[PDB]
RNA sequence: GAGCUACCUAAAAACAAUUUUAUGAAUCAACUCGUCUAUGUGGCAAAAUAGUGAGAAGAUUUUUAGGUAGAGGUGAAAAGCCU
RNA sequence: CCGCCUGUUUACCAAAAACAUCACCUCUAGCAUUACAAGUAUUAGAGGCACUGCCUGCCCAGUGAUCACUUGUUCCUAGGGACUAGCAUGACGGCUAAACGAGGGUCCAACUGU
RNA sequence: AAUUAUAUAACUUAUCUAUUUUAUAGUAUAAGUUUGAAAUUUCGGUUGGGGUGACCUCGGAGAAAAUCCUCCGAAUGAUUAUAACCUAGACUUACAAGUCAAAGUAAAAAUAUCUUUGACCCAGAUA
């Protein structure tokens, strides 16, 4: 996402009111363009077996792309949500 | 819309192609490019510590070879070698002078006999004085130029290079005035005397556009610029003493400004004064040099210098004048 | 055939990327307005204005253009791109300052008749200063070194 | 040609005034009078400023 | 705002007599245009009238309906024309 | 004299020597479902320019002569190789050419209240 | 001419997909670079009207307190044993800027002579 700024500052309106802007309020400068911010990973789950990343069980930090595009359209796995952890790790502990 | 330097070039190329005939390319070329310096020495505290620097770098001096007061070094033939800036000096004073060697010939040739005293007519700034004054171990001088500003530029010289004693001692007076007018001030006054007229001063005509004489406001300056010439040299003629000798130099090609200027001075001279001039033969001199200075002795008068690519230290024109009355 | 001497002369043209190629090709159209015919005729004829890079053959070209006066028929016809600029400048300035050649004016004529351009470049240097000049071998080699002092300051 | 210089105070302290030499000689070094210490004392250049 | 004018689309229409031939040929009406002179100049007319002139089977002329719109359109370029 | 010719133009001060025009020349483009075009290099678009014949036509690498050297352009180190034999100039003038014109001039005859 | 210019045309780097064992393909967008279809804005003064020239600030000399009157020079340089702080009273002057200086205090054992540029804003440098 585009994150932009005001060249031009805006007066203090008060407390339950709002600002009347003018039209050099509308220039902008770009402070941040999200796209370009360094990627984190994914926490999944896996449901079943699936090469060279687990077999079941055990929680995996993944690219967003391979996680959205392959595990989780496929079924193969499920978020790493509070709940999924809880139900998973007494499977094991059980097993 | 032509510029003041196309202008120099083009009125170069109609005369110069004709009067010089076939070597007006290899003059052409030798201007146009660039120009060989010769470091003069200035004696005194730089005597012996440069000189044997210089050597060193193998730059030989050519007045020291030809005699095997003065001595210039310069360059190897061909060599493109150049000269270190000068430097400061511990006992105060500049180490030496960096200039077109050619420019020292008129010195070289006035045949100076101690006990003497000289005068320059106009010599702005020129070594042509800072070299006399090293040639003037026993004379009294004197400079006149007609600007004030350049004159200022030559005292400045001087403190650079002649130590103050010798300036405190009259041979050393600063004078702005017109030279015509100073003949009559002081005639046959001085036995030795150097007239430099203001020349064309082609080699910087081409290269440089400001103050160009050739620029087009200028033209009637230029046109009169033969009779300016011979009233200094008639001037000069005048002032110095019977038997005294004077030199006429001029750094310009033209045979205009060249042969008849000298010829109208003598026949001024030799008819309205009744005074006789008789020129003095440089040919023994012409050859004693001929190892590291190019030239053509068509010209009857004078011993004219041009610029070519092997030794590009001209172009220097001095013609000897003695006055024997 | 065309191909033939292309791939002798320069054997990396298939490797080249297509970037270079581009370059060259997009130099000699939009920036030197030469025709579609006499794009393939330069490629063929010198197949080394591949390798070179651009930025230089633009400032060869509007040398010979505006500094030589020289038009786009001729610079094909005598393969002025295959030379080095070294050579060019080192024989042209020779010439300009003795006199020898001269600039077309505006109307495109000359007072003196120039010196064919294969005299300048084709011929060998003892030819070229022997004929075409008339001058002496030394002062070449002394103009040489002064040139070199004049780009360094340059 | 002459170059602007700046003179430091070798007191310690790090009064300072501008002075003008010729770039042909050498650096200069002079006394002067520091008005902190209350006393002459020496002055060496130690940068340049500009030339004029 | 293209009912005037510029160019285009669709559907329609007119061209006698004579000589040549077999045609952007010829003489000359209808019809289209507007060379030259006089009258007129708040005129019959905000560009006309009277004579005299150019073309007249063709790149001809004419009717009906539709299209292109102003930072634009149209132009056998007069910086012409678009109430 | 100018323009090849029939045509066109400043509605309301200019109809012409200007614009267009057959002819000739340069440049750009290898392709489909709304123009070009239901088309494809003898095609399409953009631009210049009278036609016709007639003199003037020269940047092929030089000399030997399909052959050897000398050049040139490149590399590998002043030595050593590689390449240049699958091609081969051009730039003006005087021309007009009969016809044609409400074009701009000169002249003879006739004619007349100019 | 100055200022811009996601008109087009190219590239490059990311982003998103494919593959590939790093790798080449592409690209509903963002950031750069290259071209420039266009867009907004302007046309110092005195010299008859032109045409070439010039000239516009400060100082010196003549006319003598006028001039588009007659001339020369300046946008510094050299030497300096290094020239502080504080403060009566004055010159010059539309404003702004520019000159000279007693007493007191302080360093030393008092002034460097030659003799001529540029406001404010806004950016610097170091301590
Ligand atoms: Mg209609
Ligand atoms: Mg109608
Ligand atoms: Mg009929
Ligand atoms: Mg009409
Ligand atoms: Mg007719
Ligand atoms: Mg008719
Ligand atoms: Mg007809
Ligand atoms: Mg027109
Ligand atoms: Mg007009
Ligand atoms: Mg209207
Ligand atoms: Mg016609
Ligand atoms: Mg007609
Ligand atoms: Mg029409
Ligand atoms: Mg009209
Ligand atoms: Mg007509
Ligand atoms: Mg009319
Ligand atoms: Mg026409
Ligand atoms: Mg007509
Ligand atoms: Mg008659
Ligand atoms: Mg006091």
């Amino acid at each position: 996402t585009v994150i932009v700024e005001r060249w031009w500052k805006v007066p203090l309106a008060g407390e339950g009111r709002k600002p009347h802007l003018h039209r050099r309020h509308r220039v902008y400068k770009l402070v941040e363009d999200t796209k370009h911010r360094p990627k984190d990973n994914l926490e999944l789950i896996l449901t079943q077996s699936v090469d060279e990343i687990g077999v079941r069980g055990d929680l995996v930090s993944v690219k967003k792309s391979v996680g959205r595009n392959k595990l989780l359209s496929q079924g193969l796995a499920v978020y790493a949500s509070p709940e999924n952890r809880k139900l998973f790790e007494e499977e094991k502990s059980l097993r | 819309q032509f510029t003041a330097s196309r202008l120099a070039l083009q009125n170069f190329d109609m005369t110069y192609s004709v009067q010089f005939g076939d070597l007006w390319p290899s003059i052409r070329v030798s201007l146009l490019s660039e120009q060989k310096y010769g470091a003069l020495v200035n004696n005194f505290a730089a005597w012996d510590s440069v000189s044997a620097k210089l050597e060193q770098l193998s730059a030989k001096d050519f007045v020291s070879e030809a005699i095997s007061n003065l001595r210039c070094f310069t360059f190897s033939r061909g060599d493109v070698s150049r000269f270190p800036p000068a430097r400061l000096g511990s006992l105060g004073l500049m180490d030496y002078y960096l200039m077109d060697a050619a420019s020292l010939l008129p010195v070289l040739a006035l045949g100076l006999q101690h006990g003497d005293t000289v005068l320059d007519l106009c010599a702005a700034p020129g070594g042509k004085t800072l070299a006399l004054l090293q040639t003037g171990c026993c004379r009294n001088l004197a400079a006149n130029d007609l600007s004030t500003s350049r004159t200022g530029r030559l005292q400045k010289v001087l403190h650079s290079y002649v130590p103050q004693d010798i300036r405190e001692g009259n041979q050393v007076r600063v004078t702005s005035w017109d030279g015509r007018k100073w003949g009559e001030l002081e005639g046959d006054t001085y036995d030795r005397v150097l007239v430099d007229v203001p020349c064309t001063t082609d080699r910087h005509s081409l290269h440089e556009e400001e103050n160009n004489i050739f620029q087009r406001s200028r033209k009637k300056e230029r046109q009169m610029l033969p009779m300016l010439q011979v009233q200094l040299l008639a001037a000069g003629l005048l002032a110095t003493k019977p038997g005294g000798h004077v030199v006429y130099s001029t750094c310009s090609l033209s045979h205009l400004q060249n042969e008849y200027v000298v010829q109208g001075a003598i026949e001024l001279l030799a008819n309205q004064y009744n005074i006789k001039v008789q020129v003095e033969d440089l040919s023994h001199f012409r050859k004693l040099f001929m190892d590291t200075f190019c030239f053509f002795p068509s010209c009857q008068v004078g011993e004219l210098v041009i610029p070519n690519l092997m030794v590009n230290f001209g172009p220097m024109y001095f013609c000897k004048l003695h006055r024997l009355p | 055939g065309k191909l033939k001497r292309v791939l002798s002369v320069c054997p990396e043209v298939f490797t080249m990327h297509q970037r270079d190629i581009d370059r060259v090709v997009k130099v000699l159209r939009e920036k030197c307005l030469f025709t579609a015919q006499h794009i393939t005729d330069v490629l063929h004829r010198c197949p080394t204005v591949l390798q070179e890079d651009p930025n230089e053959l633009e400032y060869k070209f509007q040398y010979a253009y505006f500094r030589m006066g020289l038009t786009h028929l001729d610079i094909v016809r005598t393969n002025f791109l295959q030379y080095s600029i070294t050579k060019i400048k080192q024989r042209h300035i020779y010439l300009e300052r003795l006199g020898r050649y001269q600039t077309p004016d505006k109307k495109g004529q000359t007072q003196i008749p120039n010196p064919s351009l294969r005299n300048i470049l084709r011929v060998s240097e003892a030819e070229f200063l022997a004929r075409t000049a008339c001058s002496s071998v030394e002062e070449f080699q002394v103009f040489k070194k002064l040139l070199d002092q004049e780009e360094e300051e340059e | 040609k002459t170059i602007l210089v700046k003179l430091v105070s070798q007191a310690g302290t790090g009064f300072s005034f501008n002075h003008k030499r010729s770039r042909l000689r050498e650096k200069l070094s002079l006394l002067h009078y520091d008005p902190i210490v209350n006393k002459k004392v020496l002055f060496v250049e130690q940068k340049k400023i500009r030339s004029l």
